C-alpha cells in the first residue's frame, strides 16, 4: 500500500456528476419549504430536543450530511442569515437548481468548468443591473409602509394570523435599536420568552426582565423613579490574589480579623450611600451582611447578573459600570427610569425596569412573548428574528425590490434576450442560467397546487408588456402584479441570493477528484 | 575544532565557508532589540 | 507494477522488515512518485482542476496550492517524502512553482529509471542532468526581458494575474489585480543600507463570507481581528492625529512573585495590603490616559478593574492579539512597542514618544463578525485585504490564492528581469538542449536527451486538462522555437517567434506580451535545482531498507 489515499477513487466526470446530484438533494427536502403555504419539517437532534420550523436555516443547521459537495450547501444557510438573515430558503434552493440547470453539460457538450465560470461572472453582472432597475425606492419614514414591508417575510411563517400585531413589534423594536448611519445591531435585542400566555397580550417593553426576585423582603418591590447603579465587584469580602497568612500572637487579633469583615464590607457599602442609589445590581454574589447596610440606606440588592445583561441594564437607565466603589460618583449613577415592579409567574418571578423614554448612546428594549407551549416561543422567536431583519435592510438601501418571484423572473427574462446577442461559446452557460432562475417562481405554483405549465408561460408573456412587476399569486395561484399585490422585499435580500448562489455554484464546478478520510 | 551547522532548505551550491564564528542560536526580539550591530564586541554571559 | 512479491532467502538475516534489492526499489520509487504526481496533474494550468480532502470529521479542503495538498497526504514511503517536503519547500522559498516542481521532478524519475534498465550507469545519467542543467541555465539569463517602455504598474498587474490563474480567483482576476499590487508598495520598507525588501503576511487577510468576492474592500491601512473588551467604549473616533497604544503589559489583578509569603502579625494591615495590590496597577494606566492616548492595544488580557476608567476617559480597550500583528501596528503609526514599562531612571514614567499616529480608527461590522480598520497611518503606510465569499470554503481557498499572488508580485520587484510563462520556457529548453550535446555525444548524449523531453511533461499536461488537442498544440510549440534557435542577430524577423506559445483559453499560439501573462525569473530558477536533488536522491538509491517499530 501507498500513504493513505485510493480505496475507490472516483474520477472523470462522474465526481462532478455525484457532486450535482448530493447538492441537488439538499433544496429537494425544503423544497417544499418555499411559498405562504410552505409545510413545516420536524428535525430530531441527538440531544433529544425538537426542532420544528419552515426556515431553510435552521433545518439544514441540525441536519447532519456527510458528504464533501453537499456539506458546501450547508454553508450557504449562515452566509444568508449572518449578513441578512432573510431568504435563506431561497439561495439554497437556487443554488441548488443552478449547479444542475447551468452544468447538465459536461455529460454531454464536454464544456470545460472554467468556460462555464466565465459565463457565470457575467451573468451575475447583468443580473445586478436587471434588479437595479426593476426595482422602486420607497420612503423609510412612512410607518404605513414599514408594516406591509414586515408582513413580506412573514406571510410564509405562522405569525401571519398576528401579522398586524406582529409589524408592531417588529417595527418598534428596529427603530429603538437605531441609532443616528442608522446602524443597528440585534445583541441588544432580547429574545428571553416567556411561557403560556395570548400572542395579543405580547408587547415590546423597554428596560431588562430579569428574572430574579428581591433579596430581602423590606426591598421595596415599587419604586416611582429606580436609580440604578451596576456594580462588577462582589459584595462580599474579597480574599485578594495572594495569601494574607495572618500570624495571631495574642487572643484578641483573631477577633479583629472577623471584626474588620464586618467593617470592611460596611466601608464599602457607605461609599454606594452617598449616591443613594434605590437599585443596585451587582454582576457577582453577594452577602448577607452587606445586604443589610444597603437596606438601611434604601439600597436595593439582587442575583448575580450575567456580563450579556449589564451591558443592556447601562443603555437603558444610562447609566456606566462602574467597578471601584471608591471611585462611584452621582455622573454614572442611572435615572430615568419609569416603574421597577415584581409579576408572579409560577415558573420564575420577574423583575420590570421601565424608561422614562425623555441625541446619545441607543436605546436597550426587550420583546416578550406569550405562546402556547415552549417550542411556539421558539418557532415566533426565529419569526421576529426573519421579520425584524427585513426592516434593516430598508434603512440602509431604500431601495425595494419586486418580490413574489417577481425579480427571479424578470432576470430569466433579459438573460434570454441577451443569450442570442451573445452567441459565442459561452451562449449555452449563459442561457442556462435563466432555466435556474424560473425555478424559484416555480416553486410557488407547485406548493400551491397550479398548473406551472400554463401558469409560467403566461406569466413570462405578460412581463414584457405588462410591466415588470407581475408574479405569481401563492394563496390563489393566479397572475398578479407586485402594486396591487401590496407586498415588496428589499434589494439586499435579492442580491444576496444572487451572488452567494453563484459564487458557491463556481466552487463546486472547479471540483475534479475526491478523496476521503485521508487523515486528521 | 571544525563547525558544521545544518539548515533545512536551499540547495548545495549555497554552501559556502565564512571566514568567522557561525552562531546556531537565535536572537529574541520579543523586546524589539537590534538584529545587527557593526563593530560590535562580543560578550559571553555565564552567570543568569 | 510489481507482482509474486520477493522470495525471503533463510542465509540473509536482518532484525525488523525484509530487505529488498535490485530493479524492484526503483520500480517502487517511480510508482510512489507517480501516485503523488497524478494528483496534480489535473491541477495544473488555468483549465486545470483542484481535488478536495476529507478530515475524517467532517470537514474537507478546498485548495488549488499543490503544497497544501501533498502537506494533507502523509506518505508511508521513504522516497514519497521527497516530493512531500519538496512542495512545502518550493512555497517556503520562491513562493511559486509548487505545481510544476513536483511535476517536473516526477517525469525526471520516470525516464531515468527507464534510462537505467538501458544499462547506463545512474551516475552517467546524473552527469547529464547536471551539465545539461548548467547550460540551460544559460539560455534562461538569455531570454530575460527588462520591463521598459511600459505604462505604470501594468507590469506588475499583467504578472499578478498569472499566479491567479488556475485558482478560483482567476475569474476576478481582473479586479484582484490592483489589489495586490497596492499591497505590496505599500508595506515597503528599507534595510541593509538602501535594499527594498517586503514583510511576508504583512497584509492581513480578513474572512467575512457575504455580498460577492468583486465587491471586496481593499483598506489604505491595517486592520487587525479582535473584539472590543467593553460594548460601552465607542466604536469610532472622530478627528485626525488619533494616538494608539501598543503595549504588551496587561491591566489585571495580578498576584505577587511566588517567591514572596506575606505575614502579617496585625489586623489591621490587610485592607492597605489588599488595596495596594489594585494600586499598583493603577500607577501604570494613570500615566496613560492623562497622555490623551484614544485607542489602547494590549497584547494580553484586560479585567473589567481597569475598563471602568477607559469608558469614562472615552478610551477605547483591546484585549489579547496576536503578537506579530501589534508590531506592525506601532511601525506603522510610528509607536514603540514596550514588552515592559520601564525607564532609564529608577522612576517609572510614560513619554509621548510611545504612542501611534494615524488619521482614524473605526471598528467596521462585517456580517457578525466585527474588526477594527485603521486608516490613514502615519509613518509607514500599511494595507489590509477582507476577502469576501459564498463559504467559508471558498475562503480558506482564497487565502492561499492570495497568499501565493503576495509572493510571485514580491519577487518580481526584486529582479526586473522576467521571463515569458505558459509553457514556452519548457519549450524554449528543449530545443536548445536537442542540439546540446550533439558535440559531446558518446554515451552521455542519451542521458541529456532524455532531460529536454522530460521538460516537456508541463505543456502536456496543460492540453490534456483543457479537454483540446494536444499533439496539435506541442508540434506548433515545436514548429516555432526550433527553426528560430540559429538566427543571426540581423536581417530580424526570425527570433520575433519562440518567445510566445500555448493558450489553453483559444487553443491557438498567441503572443505572450501582448496577452500579459508572464512569470518572474526567480520562480523558473532553483525550481530545476531543486527537482535535481530531488531526482539524483531518489535514483542514487540501489536498496531500501524497513526496521520494524519497537
Ligand atoms: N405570499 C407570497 N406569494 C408569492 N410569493 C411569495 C409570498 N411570500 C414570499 N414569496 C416569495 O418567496 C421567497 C422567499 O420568501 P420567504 O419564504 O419569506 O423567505 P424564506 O424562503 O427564506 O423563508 C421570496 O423571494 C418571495 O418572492
Ligand atoms: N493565464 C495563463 N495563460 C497561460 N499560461 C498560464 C496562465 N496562468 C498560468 N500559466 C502557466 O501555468 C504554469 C503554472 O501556473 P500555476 O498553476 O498558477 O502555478 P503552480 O504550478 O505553482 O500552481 C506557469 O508556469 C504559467 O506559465
Ligand atoms: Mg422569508
Ligand atoms: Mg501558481
Amino acid at each position: 500500500v501507498f500513504m493513505n489515499a485510493s480505496q475507490e477513487r472516483t474520477t472523470g466526470r462522474q465526481a462532478q456528476i455525484s457532486n450535482i446530484t448530493a447538492a441537488k438533494a439538499v433544496a429537494d427536502v425544503i423544497r417544499t419549504c418555499l411559498g405562504p403555504k410552505a409545510m413545516l419539517k420536524m428535525l430530531l437532534d441527538p440531544m433529544g430536543g425538537l426542532v420544528l420550523t419552515n426556515d431553510g436555516h435552521a433545518i439544514l443547521r441540525e441536519i447532519d450530511v456527510a458528504h464533501p459537495a453537499a456539506k458546501s450547501m450547508l454553508e450557504l444557510s449562515r452566509t444568508q442569515d449572518e449578513e441578512v438573515g432573510d431568504g435563506t430558503t431561497t439561495v439554497i434552493i437556487l443554488a441548488g437548481e443552478i449547479l444542475a440547470q447551468c452544468a447538465p453539460y459536461l455529460i454531454e457538450k464536454n464544456i470545460h468548468p472554467v468556460i462555464i465560470i466565465q459565463a457565470l461572472k457575467k451573468a451575475l453582472t447583468d443580473a445586478l443591473e436587471v434588479i437595479k432597475q426593476v426595482s422602486k425606492p420607497v420612503d423609510v419614514e412612512n410607518d404605513a409602509a414599514m408594516k406591509k414591508l414586515i408582513q413580506a417575510s412573514i406571510g410564509t411563517k405562522y405569525v401571519i394570523h398576528w401579522s398586524e400585531k406582529m409589524c408592531e413589534l417588529a417595527l418598534d423594536a428596529v427603530k429603538t435599536v437605531r441609532k443616528d448611519f442608522e446602524i443597528d445591531i440585534k445583541r441588544y435585542v432580547r429574545v428571553e420568552k416567556i411561557p403560556g400566555g395570548d400572542v395579543l397580550d405580547s408587547r415590546v417593553l423597554k428596560g431588562v426582565l430579569l428574572n430574579k426576585d428581591v433579596v430581602h423582603p423590606k426591598m421595596s418591590r415599587h419604586i416611582e423613579n429606580p436609580r440604578v447603579v451596576l456594580l462588577d465587584c462582589p459584595l462580599e469580602y474579597k480574599k485578594g490574589e495572594s495569601q494574607t497568612n495572618i500570624e495571631i500572637e495574642k487572643e484578641e487579633d483573631w477577633n479583629r480579623i472577623l471584626q474588620i469583615e464586618e467593617e470592611q464590607v460596611q466601608l464599602m457599602c457607605e461609599q454606594i450611600l452617598a449616591v443613594r442609589p434605590t437599585l443596585v445590581i451587582t454582576e457577582k454574589g453577594v452577602s448577607d451582611l452587606a445586604q443589610h447596610y444597603l437596606l438601611k440606606g434604601g439600597c436595593s440588592v439582587l442575583r448575580r447578573v450575567k456580563k450579556s445583561d449589564n451591558n443592556r441594564i447601562a443603555r437603558v437607565t444610562g447609566a456606566t459600570i462602574v467597578n471601584r466603589v471608591e471611585d462611584l460618583k452621582e455622573s454614572d449613577v442611572g435615572t430615568n427610569c419609569g416603574l421597577f415592579k415584581v409579576e408572579m409567574i409560577g415558573d420564575e418571578y420577574f423583575s420590570f425596569l421601565d424608561n422614562c423614554k425623555e441625541s446619545g448612546l441607543q436605546k436597550a428594549c426587550t420583546i416578550m412573548l406569550r405562546g402556547g407551549s415552549k417550542d411556539i416561543l421558539n418557532e415566533i422567536d426565529r419569526n421576529l428574528q426573519d421579520a425584524m431583519a427585513v426592516a434593516r435592510n430598508v434603512m440602509l438601501s431604500p431601495s425595494l425590490s419586486p418580490g413574489g418571484g417577481a425579480t427571479e423572473m424578470a432576470v430569466s427574462v433579459k438573460l434570454a434576450e441577451k443569450a442570442k446577442q451573445l452567441e459565442g461559446i459561452q451562449q449555452w452557460p449563459y442561457q442556462a442560467v435563466a432555466d435556474a432562475m424560473e425555478c424559484i417562481p416555480r416553486t410557488l405554483i407547485q406548493n400551491a397546487g397550479g398548473d406551472p405549465i400554463r401558469l409560467l408561460s403566461q406569466l413570462r408573456a405578460k412581463h414584457a408588456q405588462g410591466n415588470f412587476t407581475t408574479g405569481i399569486d401563492g394563496d390563489k395561484g393566479k397572475i398578479v402584479d407586485m402594486v396591487s399585490y401590496g407586498i415588496w422585499e428589499p434589494e439586499v435580500i435579492k442580491q444576496q441570493s444572487v451572488k452567494t448562489a453563484i459564487e458557491s455554484a463556481c466552487l463546486l464546478l472547479r471540483v475534479d477528484d475526491i478523496v476521503s478520510g485521508v487523515r486528521k | 575544532d571544525i563547525r558544521l551547522v545544518k539548515k533545512v532548505g536551499g540547495t548545495i551550491d549555497d554552501t559556502e565557508m565564512i571566514d568567522g564564528v557561525v552562531l546556531t542560536q537565535t536572537a529574541i526580539k520579543s523586546a524589539g532589540g537590534p538584529t545587527r550591530k557593526e563593530k560590535a564586541k562580543i560578550g559571553l554571559i555565564q552567570f543568569q | 507494477m510489481s507482482q509474486l512479491f520477493n522470495n525471503s532467502r533463510s542465509d540473509t538475516l536482518f532484525l525488523g522488515g525484509e530487505k529488498i534489492s535490485g530493479d524492484d526499489i526503483r520500480n517502487q520509487n517511480v510508482l510512489a512518485t507517480m501516485a503523488v504526481a497524478n494528483v496534480v496533474k489535473s491541477s495544473l494550468g488555468p483549465v486545470g482542476l483542484d481535488k478536495m480532502l476529507v478530515d475524517d470529521i467532517g470537514d474537507f479542503t478546498v485548495t488549488n496550492d499543490g503544497a497544501t495538498i501533498l502537506s494533507l497526504l502523509d506518505v508511508q514511503h521513504p522516497a514519497g517524502k521527497i516530493l512531500v517536503e519538496l512542495a512545502q519547500q518550493q512555497d517556503r522559498e520562491i513562493g511559486d512553482g509548487t505545481t510544476s516542481v513536483v511535476i517536473i521532478a516526477s517525469e525526471l524519475l520516470k525516464r531515468a529509471n527507464e534510462l537505467v534498465k538501458n544499462k547506463i550507469h545512474p551516475t552517467t545519467i546524473i552527469t547529464g542532468f547536471r551539465v545539461a542543467l548548467r547550460e540551460a541555465i544559460r539560455f534562461i539569463n538569455e531570454v530575460l526581458s527588462t520591463s521598459v517602455d511600459t505604462l505604470g504598474k501594468e507590469t506588475l498587474i499583467n504578472i499578478a494575474k498569472t499566479s491567479m490563474s488556475s485558482k478560483i480567483i482567476g475569474a476576478d482576476s481582473d479586479f484582484f489585480s490592483n489589489m495586490v499590487v497596492d499591497a505590496l508598495l505599500a508595506v515597503k520598507t528599507q534595510n541593509s543600507k538602501g535594499e527594498i525588501k517586503y514583510p511576508v503576511k504583512a497584509v492581513n487577510v480578513l474572512k467575512a463570507h457575504g455580498k460577492s468576492a468583486t465587491e471586496s474592500l481593499l483598506v489604505p491601512g491595517y486592520a487587525l481581528n479582535c473584539t472590543v473588551a467593553s460594548q460601552a467604549m465607542p466604536k469610532r473616533i472622530a478627528g485626525g492625529n488619533v494616538k494608539i497604544a501598543c503595549l504588551d503589559l496587561n491591566l489585571q489583578k495580578a498576584r505577587m512573585a511566588m517567591g514572596v509569603q506575606i505575614n502579617i502579625d496585625d489586623p489591621e494591615q490587610l485592607e492597605q495590603i489588599r488595596k495596594r495590590e489594585a494600586g499598583i496597577v493603577l500607577e501604570r494606566v494613570k500615566k496613560i490616559i492623562d497622555a490623551g492616548a484614544q485607542v489602547v492595544l494590549t497584547t494580553k488580557g484586560i479585567d473589567d478593574l481597569c475598563l471602568k476608567e477607559f469608558v469614562e476617559a472615552k478610551i477605547m480597550g483591546v484585549r489579547r492579539c496576536k503578537k506579530e500583528d501589534l508590531r506592525r501596528i506601532a511601525r506603522a503609526t510610528g509607536a514603540t512597542l514596550v514588552s515592559s514599562m520601564s525607564n532609564l531612571e529608577g522612576e517609572e514614567t510614560f513619554e509621548s514618544s510611545y504612542l501611534g499616529l494615524c488619521d482614524e480608527v473605526v471598528q467596521a461590522k462585517f456580517s457578525d463578525d466585527e474588526c477594527i480598520l485603521i486608516k490613514g497611518t502615519s509613518k509607514h503606510s500599511s494595507s489590509s485585504i477582507i476577502l469576501r465569499g459564498a463559504n467559508d470554503y471558498s475562503l480558506d481557498e482564497m487565502e492561499r490564492s492570495l497568499h501565493d499572488s503576495l509572493s510571485v508580485v514580491k519577487r518580481t520587484l526584486e529582479s526586473g528581469n522576467v521571463v515569458p510563462g505558459g509553457g514556452c520556457v519548457e519549450a524554449a529548453l528543449n530545443i536548445y538542449l536537442d542540439n546540446f550535446a550533439t558535440t559531446v555525444g558518446s554515451r552521455e548524449q542519451l542521458a541529456i536527451a532524455e532531460f529536454a523531453a522530460a521538460l516537456l511533461i508541463i505543456p502536456k499536461t496543460l492540453a490534456v486538462n483543457a479537454a483540446k488537442d494536444s499533439s496539435e498544440l506541442v508540434a506548433k510549440l515545436r514548429s516555432y522555437h526550433a527553426a528560430s534557435q540559429m538566427a543571426k542577430p540581423e536581417d530580424v524577423k526570425r527570433r520575433s517567434y519562440r518567445n510566445y506559445g500555448l493558450d489553453l483559453i483559444r487553443g491557438k499560439i498567441v503572443d505572450e506580451i501582448h496577452a500579459g501573462v508572464l512569470e518572474p525569473t526567480i520562480s523558473k530558477v532553483k525550481s530545476l535545482k531543486s527537482a535535481l536533488e530531488a531526482c539524483v536522491a531518489i535514483l542514487r538509491i540501489d536498496t531500501m531498507i524497513t526496521v520494524d517499530p519497537e
